[PDB]
């Protein structure tokens, strides 16, 4: 009776761990980056399903100290559910860096608001630090991670982009050149939010030609103030 | 995260955020210590409950949960909360910069 009983017992277990290794993988699925509350919700819904399916074990566990016997078999079910537990720790883990994430995303943000090119480029620093950090801690966990943490990366990058319009060297008609090849129409210093507005072009996307014209403006500036000690000594 | 006046408003925020964590932050480095605990609060805040979340923090102002916190756990006062009940206590008082690397260990299970 007792293994009829353990195989229909077994069926369902192994469909209930199915389920649970699907509801921590979607949370560390979804990325916030920008979404919030409801990943962190995920989260505490994936708890409760972890909850009940160490009830769901501790029952097992009994069952199997009822039977006794020594059988090997019962010993191995209790590990294959420890596996499916550490791997529920392992998305939790996954969800908490995610949400880290987000708030470092939701800075950020806030940042493109205030603007400010002396701001942007001690922003740009600090952020570009922060990032590089955590990536460097995420190690192990869960396959998948990489996806997230590939968005890190995109993160990184789009900070590095906005570094380089921070210099004050570049003018309105440098920036327009730049501003023409680029098809931003939020101009050099256009507003307070227009550091919300340089979020879409990608920064990996387009450093390259932020870059090329950051010194083209600084190379530039070399000239023109060199003109102005002629300009001002003749004059 | 949740401010707190009292231990019994400091055990309630962190019985409140069970999910996560609740930090009880009893006092703080002296030196001005109200706007400085404001202050800190609110880009730990943003550290604790947006970038990492996983942990909200609640300035105790000022009485003496973190050593009825301590108490209780028989395990500046920063006493956490997970479901409501003290599980990690540590004293001390620490500047910015220290509380910069404290962000980075965050956030525990």
């Amino acid at each position: 009776i007792i293994p009829l009983q353990a195989e229909e017992t077994q069926n369902i277990k192994r469909d209930l761990d199915i389920f649970m290794k699907e509801v921590e993988s979607f949370r560390k699925e979804f990325m916030q980056k920008s979404m919030g509350y409801e990943n962190i919700n995920n989260a505490y819904d994936t708890i409760m399903v972890y909850y009940h399916k160490l009830t769901a074990i501790e029952g097992r566990a009994l069952e199997y100290n009822n039977l006794e016997k020594l059988f090997e078999l019962q010993k191995s079910n209790y590990k294959q559910l420890k596996d499916c537990m550490n791997d529920l720790k392992n998305l939790k883990t996954m969800w908490d860096a995610i949400a880290l994430i987000h708030f470092q995303y939701n800075d950020w943000k806030t940042k493109p608001w205030r603007q400010i090119k002396a701001d942007i480029l001690l922003d740009t620093n600090k952020t570009l630090g922060t990032q590089i950090k955590n990536l460097p801690k995420e190690i192990r966990n869960f396959k998948g991670y990489n996806v997230i943490v590939e968005k890190v990366k995109n993160m990184g990058t789009v900070l590095p982009l906005v570094s380089a319009l921070h210099s004050e060297f570049m003018e309105d008609r440098h920036w327009s050149q730049l501003k023409q090849i680029t098809g931003t129409v939020f101009d050099h210093n256009s507003l307070s939010f227009y550091f919300e507005d340089i979020l879409a072009l990608n920064l990996y996307k387009y450093e390259n030609t932020v870059n090329e014209i950051v010194d083209v403006a600084q190379k530039e500036a070399k000239i023109e103030k060199k003109l102005k000690n002629i300009e001002q000594w003749w004059s | 995260t949740t401010t707190v006046t009292s231990e019994d408003h400091f055990m309630t925020f962190y019985n409140e955020n069970n999910k996560k964590l609740i930090v009880v932050d009893v006092y703080p480095g002296w030196s001005g210590p109200c706007t400085a605990m404001y202050p800190t609060y609110n880009q730990l805040m943003i550290s604790i409950d947006d970038f990492e979340k996983r942990i909200d923090i609640l300035l105790l102002d000022q009485d003496k949960l973190v050593t009825y916190k301590n108490d209780k756990f028989h395990a500046p006062k920063f006493l956490f909360i997970s479901e409501g009940k003290i599980i990690d206590e540590v004293l001390g008082t620490n500047i910015p910069v220290f509380i910069e690397k404290v962000n980075k260990y965050i956030p525990l299970s």
